[PDB]
RNA sequence: GGUCAGGUCGAGCCCGGGCUCCGUGAGGGGGGAGAAGUCGUAACAAGGUAACCGUAGGGGAACCUACGGCUCGAUCACCUCCU
RNA sequence: AGUGGUGGCCACUAUUAUUGGGCCUAAAGCGGCCGUAGCCGGGCCCGUAAGUCCCUGGCGAAAUCCCACGGCUCAACCGUGGGGCUCGCUGGGGAUACUGCGGGCCUUGGGACCGGGAGAGGCCGGGGGUACCCCCGGGGUAGGGGUGAAAUCCUAUAAUCCCGGGGGGACCGCCAGUGGCGAAGGCGCCCGGCUGGAACGGGUCCGACGGUGAGCGCGGAAGGCCAGGGGAGCGAACCGGAUUAGAUACCCGGGUAGUCCUGGCUGUAAAGGAUGCGGGCUAGGUGUCGGGCGAGCUUCGAGCUCGCCCGGUGCCGUAGGGAAGCCGUUAAGCCCGCCGCCUGGGGAGUACGGCCGCAAGGCUGAAACUUAAAGGAAUUGGCGGGGGAGCACUACAAGGGGUGGAGCGUGCGGU
RNA sequence: GUGGGGUAACGGCCCACCAAGCCGAAGAUCGGUACGGGCCGUGAGAGCGGGAGCCCGGAGAUGGACACUGAGACACGGGUCCA
């Protein structure tokens, strides 16, 4: 994470170059479909869904399995949650950032003098706005959609 | 942020050479990079090379033969017609035909001497001698 | 008012701080009598 | 805008003791304060002024005096025309007028009380705001409403140009002094007219607060004493105000009041006034005139 | 960092950058804004005609010591007053008060002063349309 | 005493865009600031030094911020507040370092009538309403009509108008403008140094936002009229005879120019024009005593 | 082709204003080389109170002192790295 | 048969730098961070042909220019013939490598989640802490204080000093380190609450979402300023004592603003690593900090020793750089992207002007004229009212004689 | 934009009406500066600087302003006024 903290720390994580999924996965594409719809039915976003699936269920990655409905695409959790109407409208990361934004703005309301968190607010707001600008360049949001603290409160 | 594979590749090659190691592993491997690696190998400046599917971007493994005085990437992709190569050759070579230039042309990226023989201009990408 | 570091070496010179302050006092009086 | 001062409504009231030989701590405090300001004022015979940082110019005398007192004395000095003052919002500037440096160098060797009294009388002599209030007393004013009527009369003659600024400011002050007295029984603030009544109080008048009002009475012996000198050099318009027969007669029929100062002081002051009447008049126009 | 920009589509700002810094030098800015041509007392002329008023001798700057002769002249062109150095030996003897003269620049560094004389920017060449040097040699005669 | 603003001497130069429909970020901040100030100002008639600080509103400028999380300079706020006071919309008193503001009854009336109207036209109607009723606005307006082009005519007009005692509704305010003129025109007429804004200046502005154009680059602030609109404004002023003429009439030279013009577009649409006309005609005497309080002794 | 009525183009002249350019012009400061006059000892060796910077005041001047910072700092020595 | 002097223009000049310049010490990186346009941008598949390239028609007029030939005796000049001249444009055909544009794939960059660990990360409520000053009660006589000496000053209406008790305001010792954290200035007493994050381990997610930033925006040491409170000590100014030829100082005795809390302004510093930031490469040796892993120890607390991996922090150091100082994987070596700055020295950070700030001031900012150097690094000597070591007789400590007072011999100055 | 006018001719060139546009940080507006090209001087070249002498195009007849003759004109060697 260098883009603001400017520290080149490497806590990233690695995936081996496997092209076909391994054999020891005793579940099939429909079974992982059943489990992922169960999981998101239980109220989890993609990151925690995939973590627990690779953790307790053991399947290393759903990206190693090819979507039946398209030969060129490798199956992903987001696509599956899009299949059944369980993907979210506002992309998950940005919803999280809005939630943290309203959180910090409240704490800041009851605490004006901590300019350190003023700067933090400035940071997280540039973050959300960059993500939103990008997604506008892609068009997965309504074009009139634009940040407001108050609707974030409604969020 | 990594932005240009080729320049990092050729710089990495030269920095291996002035030490003079044997094996180099260009992490940013691309199809155009492989074509380039073919180019000077057809003048044996390098030994064999191989592609390795790393699952992310490929990695090229290359042996050196200790015959690269300097191998730089002309970054601003100057387009040049046939009749004026001697100016650009003199821009990047020590002596008359002392090494090569790699030009991207309508047919496919490769060296400059043949491109004069075939009489097709192009876009300079790299020089080496 | 972007002070040159070269002027801070006291060789053949008066301490820069005080020359700066002198220029400021002169500025004060001149702007005053102007208006 | 609201040129008013707090918590000092009686501070100048002490000034009554000027005419009498007694002196109290507040009186000498006032004398040193006015000396400090008057010497602080530049004088060239927004380009010839000086800014008054109260925190800075209150330790000049190792006293720690209240700012409202300094504001009040500044207002007084302006009223008596010895000091040119301008007020950028929350800021004060000072400049020495022509009368100052015509009284200072001349009459520096007297007692502090003598210097204060001669300054105030000098302000009285010439058509200053003080001269207007004094002629108003000669007409028989005793309350702010009387001055309201007097100035309202004076502005509608088209001779008020030389002083229109001062009376405009006085009326502005009155617009809220009336509030501070008419319904407000507790006089929280002071105003220009109050300051003008003081200074005269220490010269020839009596001032008594009355539940907000500033009820005023004259002293006819001393009033006559100063009236003779006023007649001695009449280099100031009466503002077309009529001295009432009651006051003119009361000035008569009494044991002759002494010269309030030494006769040499009086004649020398008369001299310097006559010898500079024009320059002081022009300066005063600049203070209050318009054309 | 690397000198920038250098790209295919960045020529505009590189050009702007160099135009900006082209103001950094002195000679180009002096030429374009024509500072000399509004400060010049010679009005760009290599040689100018003047009338002399007074003879003045000066002391060489130290450690060089020596009494240098020169004259002060009012320009016929415009009327400014300027001093011209007299080179040679016995030169001042020829020149006298109220003399027509022709004067050029001293050829100092950037046209400035030369050597051991201070600020003097000019030397005479002809006096009364007769050249100084031969009178210094004495081959000709002053009128 | 002197009243005026430093630094922002050109900030109201952008008000002239109101005549046309050009749109600018400067104006975009201007009118939003105007109606924010109108919002925070309360209407508690009352009025007394104790009434101020109780039923007036303190202004801390630092909190007053744009919708950008980028602040707005103080002198601009000061200038705009002084301006829209000068047009009778606010009542502002300056106790040191704490300016106290309250709504005039015209405020919370023009607003109430026009809540769902465009911002630029909202500001326009505020200006016209201020001009129509007895304010110094109307004074400088009729001064323009008489053929006054700079401060000099304003000063002479003031001296004449105070020469009646009928100048009692708007005496004290006019005196304030006189003082500002006295201390400003000197540096704005001699030595031409341009560093402060007088009440004469800001008065010329707004009108320049309505129907004037002011050439500043003379040392002075010399202004010329726009007869095209001035016919419409003369019409609407005579439509509601609720502000006096101040005993100064239009010179024939202006009148003939006024008659010559074609029919300029009404400053607004006609329905809002008549709504303004009849609401101002309503509560005429009440606004008269309100302006009497604000700018008159009795 | 002359005289008058209307319309148009349009220099040249009077009055008012703004703009800038040039000349002179009492009076005021600072800039810079000269060698001597004279007040001082400020910095450089710890330059004799280490030196310098930022802010404020004072002093005839180099300056002095107030607080935050710096090694373009020294005097072994110094906690103590290395040895 | 021209040469000399002056003036102006290109080269000299990589001192205008795309080819092809510098910014730690020589002038040159803003104090820090955010980000708009602009510029530069990971790879794979399909298309396009806008750029890019090859061929082809019209056109870019002449004279000047290069070349062969012919005439003028040769030449210059002219003619005949061939070339390209800024050549910028335009019709048409083909190529698709890359750049552009459109459709799809991928994560490696980047962002996102999740688990323990770390820390002067903050704001907030409480609790203390030692020390100091004042005050009260007791004891106690006869001074204390301060300096090189003293003095001023406090004190016998009991001073200095000891015990008891009360008030007050600041500050949070040793633990402290070449710890930690912070974007920077900066941040340390204990507990509880609120918030910001970072590294480490997992790619579970997104799919280039980037990098830089003109214009913009934010907080930002001391000091100063506006309003209010507070004002233990310290201490600008000021007032005394002392030192001196002189003291406007250094020392000492006091003492105002300040230094503290509240709200706002002011936007500054040797804010210096005198080093703008992001990516790729590059011998090593070693420590600590922190996270993870593996061994050994264990009174069983990741509590103690060793190896490795990652990030931060040094020190030494190969190659390599550089005038040298020195640097050197934490670059000041070699490549890629962006921004700013610099163009001899003074004049000068000044004049005018603009904008900002209540003010002191801030942010932009010349010219004339004057100069041959200024400046940087290191070498030798010299010097230090620097530092170590060692010498005694032209020195000193122990010890010892005697000059200078009187007269004369003789010398030097003096007359 | 609608509809006309006059012109050799299209057009806001003009005129009556109807609308609110159009340009500017890939720098309008304003000022300083200046005929444009073929070219020429210099340089190893990248480039830098300049448009005097011939040819091509543009503009003028002391400054302004306005007509007649005419295919062609506001006409250096034709006309009228103003300065």
């Amino acid at each position: 994470a260098r883009m603001h903290a400017r520290k080149r720390g490497k806590s990233g994580s690695k995936r081996p170059p496997r092209t076909a999924p391994p054999i020891w996965v005793e579940y099939t594409v429909e079974e992982i479909e059943n489990l992922v719809v169960k999981l998101r039915k239980e109220g989890y976003s993609t990151a925690m869904i995939g973590t627990i699936l690779r953790d307790q269920y053991g399947i290393p990655s759903v990206k190693l399995f090819k979507d039946p409905d398209n030969p060129n695409r490798n199956l992903t959790i987001t696509r599956i949650l899009e299949k059944h109407g369980l993907a979210p409208e506002i992309p998950e990361d940005l919803m999280f950032l809005i939630r943290r934004a309203v959180n910090l703005r409240k704490h800041l309301e009851q605490h004006p003098k901590d300019l350190h968190s003023m700067r933090g607010l400035q940071l997280i707001e540039s973050k959300i706005r960059r993500l939103v600008k990008y997604y506008k360049r892609k068009g997965k949001l309504p074009k009139n959609w634009r940040y407001d603290p108050e609707t974030a409160k409604l969020l | 942020t990594l932005l240009d594979p080729l320049a990092n590749a050729l710089s990495h090659i030269t920095n291996s050479e002035r030490v003079g190691k044997r094996e180099v592993y260009i992490k940013p491997a691309s199809k155009l990079i492989g074509e380039v690696l073919r180019v000077m190998q057809k003048y044996g400046y390098i030994g064999e090379f191989e592609f390795i599917d790393d699952g992310r971007a490929g990695v090229y493994r290359v042996q050196l033969l200790g015959r690269i005085n300097k191998a730089g990437a002309i970054k601003p992709r100057f387009p040049v017609k046939v009749s004026e190569f001697e100016k650009w050759e003199k821009r990047f070579l020590p002596a008359f035909e002392f090494g090569i230039l790699i030009v991207s042309t309508s047919q496919g990226v490769m060296s400059h001497k043949e491109a004069i023989e075939k009489g097709i201009g192009g876009r300079l990408i790299a020089y080496v001698y | 008012m972007k002070r040159r570091p070269r002027k801070w070496k006291k060789k053949g010179r008066m301490r820069w701080k005080w020359i700066k302050k002198r220029i400021r006092r002169l500025k004060r009086q001149r702007k005053k009598e102007r208006g | 805008k609201v040129v008013g001062i707090k918590g000092s409504v009686s501070y100048l009231q002490a000034l009554k003791y000027l005419k009498t030989k007694k002196v109290t701590k507040r009186l000498k405090e006032i004398e040193k304060l006015v000396d400090t300001l008057i010497t602080l004022a530049p004088y060239a015979p927004r380009k010839n002024y000086a800014k008054i940082s109260f925190n800075k110019i209150k330790t000049v005398s190792r006293s720690k005096i209240g700012s409202p007192r300094i504001k009040s004395i500044m207002l007084l000095l302006w009223n008596f025309g010895l000091l040119d003052v301008k007020i950028i919002e929350n800021s004060w500037y000072v400049r020495k007028t022509k009368l100052a440096s015509l009284l200072e160098e001349n009459f520096k060797d007297l007692s502090p009380s003598e210097k204060l009294k001669v300054y105030l009388l000098g302000g009285l002599l010439v058509d200053t705001p003080a001269r207007f209030v004094y002629r108003c007393t000669l007409n028989g004013v005793e309350d702010y409403k009387g001055v309201k009527k007097a100035i309202l009369g004076y502005l509608s003659d088209q001779r008020s140009n030389s002083l229109i600024i001062g009376l405009s400011n006085m009326l502005e002050s009155i617009k809220f002094i009336e509030e501070a007295q008419a319904y407000s029984g507790k006089k929280e603030y002071i105003g220009l007219v109050d300051v003008a009544f003081y200074g005269l109080s220490g010269l020839y008048l009596d001032v008594k607060r009355e539940s907000g009002k500033l009820t005023v009475k004259p002293n006819f012996r001393e009033l006559r004493a100063l009236y003779e000198i006023d007649k001695s050099v009449a280099t100031g318009s009466d503002y077309g105000l009529s001295i009432s027969k009651e006051i003119l007669e009361n000035l008569a029929n009494t044991k002759r009041r002494k010269t309030i100062f030494s006769e040499e002081v009086q004649e020398l002051l008369v001299n310097v006034i006559k010898e500079n009447a024009i320059s002081i008049s022009q300066d005063l126009q600049n203070m209050y005139g318009i054309i | 960092g690397k000198k920038a920009p250098n790209g295919e589509f960045a020529g505009r700002k590189l050009k702007l950058k160099r135009k900006k810094f082209r103001w950094s030098d002195i000679r180009y800015k002096r030429r374009v804004l024509r500072l000399k041509e509004k400060s010049d007392p010679l009005e760009g002329a290599p040689q100018a005609r003047g009338i002399v008023l007074e003879k003045i001798a000066v002391e060489a700057k130290q450690p060089n010591s020596g009494m240098r002769k020169a004259v002060r002249v009012q320009l016929i062109k415009n009327g400014k007053v300027v001093t011209a150095f007299c080179p040679g030996d016995g030169a001042i003897k020829f020149i006298d008060e109220h003399d027509e003269v022709i004067i050029e620049g001293i050829g100092g560094p950037k046209g400035g002063s030369m050597g051991d004389i201070p600020g003097i920017r000019y030397k005479v060449v002809k006096v009364n349309r007769v050249s100084l040097k031969e009178l210094v040699k004495g081959r000709k005669e002053k009128p």
